[PDB]
């Protein structure tokens, strides 16, 4: 399956950006979705995810708080909302969606994802 | 006159099984069952009945016959049986301490298992209290395991109840994926309409 | 309880035939699936033959396939294990199991309910 992902752009420090995950039918329904991001000389780290339900969304250390994921009522369309944004919040953003539910959501990593959207830059200064 | 031949086909035949969880129910009626199918196949190595001969069935009439089906892996088999504890029995399928009928089992790794691993199969890790006997629990609510609300947001004593077995062909026999059936056999004060083929 | 009592071990060399005998009380022998496990003192628990409650369906390991013959008297509640051609690597604690009411052919050590205390057959 394609995921189409949109947004990102620059913003100044303490500014705000929705990036966009669509896929087609019933994909967001039937597998959680994430977003991850990569900084230049680093690791894809997990960002923030929503469980196929839509009824749950899980954060790294490093943005609960800040950011939020929310979902269409079609269910086809995810949002990364991005408030408060810090210069370390730089990096290329992707989203993905699994087939391993892991009940904690802590046990996550880019390994357990596929389908990866092309990846939107994200610019804080 | 009773029509066509029960769909046992299409519940142990089926492509793809239903996650323990949301463990599948076929209610069977108005058809004849041809049970020699099963207890003469070399292909079952989990054949276990509790009150009822499969031998007699042939010969006998229900009512209603229920074919429950699902995947587990195979150190949970044992657990698909009357009087167990455990994830399963607990908290996704509960067999009556009265249970009379059959539960078969096969191993389904050359159906269910992938490289890169099949994590499509389902339990739930999480339950607030132990299922009734018979009773089907599908609800993908966030666990609140502690005092404070979730609020739809996971983190600490805040979990998602459902989890993934890891099917790989290289699993022990223990952690490969076995299919299950699980026949219940119903006599009520009504006409029987599932007869074996000697009625 | 369910007893199973197992005989007919001991020492043998390269060639030579064993008869494994394994006597039931009290697992209802005549709707039981029965099966002889083997460990060697390096190895974990396998399977190598069983037997369906009729002994009509068998099913045998690989490693012992046209040597080892399984076979039952259900008016006498026993299961054999005619072991022929016996190579050295077949020098393990060999077990016969129980599956009661099961009128399947089981070969995983937990669709099994009853365990013997095991033989040694060394060759
Ligand atoms: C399932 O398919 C196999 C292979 O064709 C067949 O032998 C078996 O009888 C079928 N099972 C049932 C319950 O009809």
């Amino acid at each position: 399956v394609q995921l189409v992902e949109s947004g990102g752009g620059l913003v100044k420090t303490g500014g705000s950006l929705r990036l966009s995950c669509a896929a087609s039918g019933r994909t967001f329904s039937t597998y959680s979705m994430g977003w991850f991001r990569q900084a230049p000389g680093k690791e894809r780290e997990f960002v923030a995810g929503m469980r196929w339900t839509g009824s749950s969304t899980f954060y790294s250390d490093s943005v609960k708080g800040r950011f939020t994921v929310s979902r269409n009522n079609a269910k086809d369309t995810v949002y990364l909302h991005m408030n408060s944004l810090k210069p370390e919040d730089t990096a290329v953003y992707y989203c993905a969606i699994t087939t391993i539910v892991r009940a904690y959501y802590t046990e996550y990593t880019e390994a357990d994802f596929g389908s990866w959207g092309q990846g939107t830059q994200v610019t804080v200064s | 006159n009773i029509t066509n031949l029960c769909p046992f086909g299409e519940v142990f035949n089926a492509t793809r099984f239903a996650s323990v969880y949301a463990w599948n129910r076929k209610r069977i009626s108005n058809c004849v069952a041809d049970y020699s199918v099963l207890y003469n196949s070399a292909s079952f190595s989990t054949f276990k009945c509790y009150g009822v001969s499969p031998t007699k069935l042939n010969d006998l009439c229900f009512t209603n016959v229920y074919a429950d089906s699902f995947v587990i892996r195979g150190d949970e088999v044992r657990q698909i049986a009357p009087g167990q504890t455990g994830k399963i029995a607990d908290y996704n399928y509960k067999l009556p301490d009265d249970f009379t009928g059959c539960v078969i089992a096969w191993n389904s790794n050359n159906l269910d298992s992938k490289v890169g691993g099949n994590y499509n199969y389902l339990y739930r890790l999480f339950r607030k209290s132990n299922l009734k006997p018979f009773e089907r629990d599908i609800s993908t609510e966030i666990y609140q395991a502690g005092s404070t609300p979730c609020n739809g947001v996971e983190g600490f004593n805040c979990y998602f109840p459902l989890q993934s077995y890891g099917f790989q062909p290289t699993n022990g026999v223990g952690y490969q994926p076995y299919r299950v059936v699980v026949l219940s056999f119903e006599l009520l004060h009504a006409p029987a309409t599932v007869c074996g083929p000697k009625k | 309880q369910v007893q199973l009592v197992e005989s007919g071990g001991g020492l043998v060399q390269a060639g030579g035939s064993l008869r494994l005998s394994c006597a039931a009380s009290g697992g209802t022998f005549s709707t039981a699936a029965m099966g002889w496990f083997r460990q060697a003192p390096g190895e974990e628990r396998e399977c190598v033959a069983s037997i369906g409650w009729r002994g009509v369906r068998t099913w045998y390991a690989d490693s012992v396939k046209g040597r080892f013959t399984i076979s039952r008297d259900n008016p006498q509640n026993t299961v054999y294990l005619q072991m022929n051609n016996l190579k050295s690597g077949d020098t393990a604690v060999y077990y016969c199991a129980a599956s009661v009411g099961n009128y399947g052919l089981p070969w995983a050590h937990f669709e099994y309910d009853f365990w013997g205390q095991g033989i040694q057959v060394t060759v």
